[PDB]
């Protein structure tokens, strides 16, 4: 399951930096870098909300 | 081929001025009357390297000095390049960068404590060294850091090596070195540094002392054929 | 110690080592 | 340079003349390890090394000793017992473009954290989860690095900051980097307390009728005492009385 959150945040990112919105994909960069190093899944939420805020 | 090297490779050993007066000093100096090779190849550096050359068409440009041959010192035209770094180069023609028969030049390569010391002098001739007197001054100091222990000299050439020896310079009244006494050559210079004279008046006078030195090492233990139980007082199961 | 007239006359020394037994060391004991 | 390859430049055989950048009031972050800010004058190093870089303001914390963070641990790791002087100052107006300045790029995804000084360039696909990549990028398969897109309109904490570290090397050797030791003015006829290129004592020093060779810097005494000492910026030579004395 961990392996799909980190592409979900990841894919996020992503559409982030194409949508012209740097300082959001930079937002996510950080909940990746956490993410990778704890097992405190609620950072899936925080991008999808982040996105959400921009979309 | 070697050559006699007279009374040459000295060099004002400091920065500072003395007139009309004798200064006994040691340093590393290329002994008087030396054997000196002559070079009408990869040389050892020693302690400290004379040089010197015999030019019709300034042949000689350069040196490369180092260990697993290194520094580089090229006078290309006019502009003298000096670089330390690795080189991929039998040579002919970073931390640190600088940019400056019928002729004689004499220079002395010494490397005390990280500091490269580069002294010369330049003189007009009309065979092998001249025989004379004269005295060679700093011109390049380059604080590399760098270990030589072998150098090269890049394309007749004289090559001697210097050693701790105890000299008497003599200072004229405009600061120059005119004349000098090696210390060691023979017994009248031994008085002459004594003395601090380059003139020595009729009389008997003591310069030195004598000793017989030692030829072989004789050690001497008694028949112990066994070795200590040492196993038994760090290695024991109880103390 | 080194025996010499002065330099004014001539650079040949004499040499006496002090107290050995020349074999030791124109040769004078 | 980017920060994912940082850019190192080597400051050697020089005058390190700090209070340039120390009073230049263009700085943000002028913060010193191992040395006071204001000290750093009177000091000689073997050599400087300025490693130059460009992140984002909530980065610029991470640019310390004992630090970790994707700046600390996968871009520019600097070590515990790290001496030197930190700067940075905020770019915004220009290193930032409209749409976004996509030209320097950050590491995000690493298999474990640099060591100190290490610059690592490697553009390999960094394989996160269980199966192989086999050099395609797609689920669980990603290029390490990131671009900062900065843009003139972020918050300051995604504002472009540049960033300077200086190391400083303070081994054994000859110097080859010192401050910017300066000159006060000249005393003569009147007896002084004086320090010339490290020749120091006191005097009374007077104009001189003695030449020097060119390459001496002072003279001695038979009594080997200095007599006489040459200017370092007139390169006259100026004769060293003694201070007098006497009994009463
Ligand atoms: C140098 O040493 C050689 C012996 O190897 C000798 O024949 C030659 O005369 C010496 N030359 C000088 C200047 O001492
Ligand atoms: C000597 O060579 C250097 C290259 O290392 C060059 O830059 C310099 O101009 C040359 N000097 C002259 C006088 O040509
Ligand atoms: C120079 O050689 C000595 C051994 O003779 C070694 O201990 C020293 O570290 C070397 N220095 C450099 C700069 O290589
Ligand atoms: C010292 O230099 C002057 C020239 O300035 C010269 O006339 C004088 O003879 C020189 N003295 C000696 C001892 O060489
Ligand atoms: C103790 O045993 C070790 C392992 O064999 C050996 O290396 C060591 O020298 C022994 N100590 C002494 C005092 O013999
Ligand atoms: C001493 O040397 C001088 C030359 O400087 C000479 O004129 C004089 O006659 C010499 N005196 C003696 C006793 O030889
Ligand atoms: C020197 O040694 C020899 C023995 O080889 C001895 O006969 C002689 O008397 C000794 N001379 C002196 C002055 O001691
Ligand atoms: C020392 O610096 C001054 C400028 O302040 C200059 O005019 C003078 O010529 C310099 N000294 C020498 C020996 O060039």
């Amino acid at each position: 399951d961990k392996e799909w959150i980190l592409q979900k945040i990841y894919e996020i990112m992503r559409l982030l930096d194409e949508l012209g919105h740097a300082e959001a994909s930079m937002r996510v960069s950080d909940l990746i870098y956490e993410f990778m190093k704890k097992g405190d899944e609620r950072l899936l939420e925080e991008a999808e909300r982040l996105l959400e805020e921009v979309e | 081929a070697y050559t006699n090297s007279f009374t040459r490779g000295v060099y004002y050993p400091d920065k500072v001025f003395r007139s009309s007066v004798l200064h006994s000093t040691q340093d590393l100096f290329l002994p008087f009357f030396s054997n000196v090779t002559w070079f009408h190849p990869v040389l050892p550096f020693n302690d400290g390297v004379y040089f010197a050359s015999t030019e019709k068409s300034n042949i000689i440009r350069g040196w490369i000095f180092g260990t697993t041959l290194s520094l580089l010192i090229v006078n290309n035209a006019t502009n003298v390049v000096i670089k330390v770094c690795e080189f991929q180069f039998d040579p002919f023609l970073c931390t640190f960068e600088y940019v400056s028969f019928k002729n004689l030049r004499e220079f002395v390569f010494k490397n005390i404590d990280g500091y490269f010391k580069i002294y010369s002098k330049h003189t007009p001739i009309n065979r092998d060294l001249p025989q004379g007197f004269s005295a060679l001054e700093p011109l390049v100091d380059l604080p590399i850091g760098i270990n030589i222990t072998r150098f090269q000299t890049l394309l007749a050439y004289y090559v001697g090596y210097l050693q701790p020896r105890t000299f008497l310079l003599k200072y004229n009244e405009n600061g120059t070195i005119t004349d000098a006494v090696d210390c060691a050559l023979d017994p009248l210079s031994e008085t002459k540094c004594t003395l601090k004279s380059f003139t020595v008046e009729k009389g008997i006078y003591q310069t030195s002392n004598f000793r017989v030195q030692p030829t072989e090492s004789i050690v001497r233990f008694p028949n112990i054929t066994n070795l200590c139980p040492f196993g038994e007082v760090f290695n024991a199961t109880r103390f | 110690s080194v025996i010499t007239p002065g330099t004014n006359t001539s650079n040949q020394v004499a040499v006496l080592y002090q107290d050995v037994n020349c074999t030791e060391v124109n040769v004078f004991q | 340079a980017s920060v994912y390859a940082w850019n190192r430049k080597r400051i050697s055989n020089c005058v390190a003349d700090y209070s340039v950048l120390y009073n230049s009031a263009s700085f943000s972050t002028f913060k010193c390890y191992g040395v006071s800010p204001t000290k750093l004058n009177d000091l000689c190093f073997t050599n400087v090394y300025a490693d130059s870089f460009v992140i984002r303001g909530d980065e610029v914390r991470q640019i310390a000793p004992g630090q970790t963070g994707k700046i600390a641990d996968y871009n520019y790791k600097l070590p515990d017992d790290f001496t030197g002087c930190v700067i940075a100052w905020n770019s915004n107006n220009l290193d930032s473009k409209v749409g976004g300045n996509y030209n320097y790029l950050y590491r995000l995804f690493r298999k474990s954290n640099l060591k100190p000084f290490e610059r690592d360039i490697s553009t390999e696909i960094y394989q996160a989860g269980s199966t192989p990549c086999n050099g395609v990028e797609g689920f669980n398969c990603y290029f390490p690095l990131q671009s900062y897109g900065f843009q003139p309109t972020n918050g300051v904490g995604y504002q472009p900051y540049r960033v300077v570290v200086l190391s400083f090397e303070l081994l054994h050797a000859p110097a080859t980097v010192c401050g910017p030791k300066k000159s006060t003015n000249l005393v003569k006829n009147k007896c002084v307390n004086f320090n010339f290129n490290g020749l120091t004592g006191t005097g009374v020093l007077t104009e001189s009728n003695k030449k020097f060779l060119p390459f001496q810097q002072f003279g001695r005494d038979i009594a080997d005492t200095t007599d006489a000492v040459r200017d370092p910026q007139t390169l006259e030579i100026l004769d060293i009385t003694p201070c007098s004395f006497g009994g009463v």
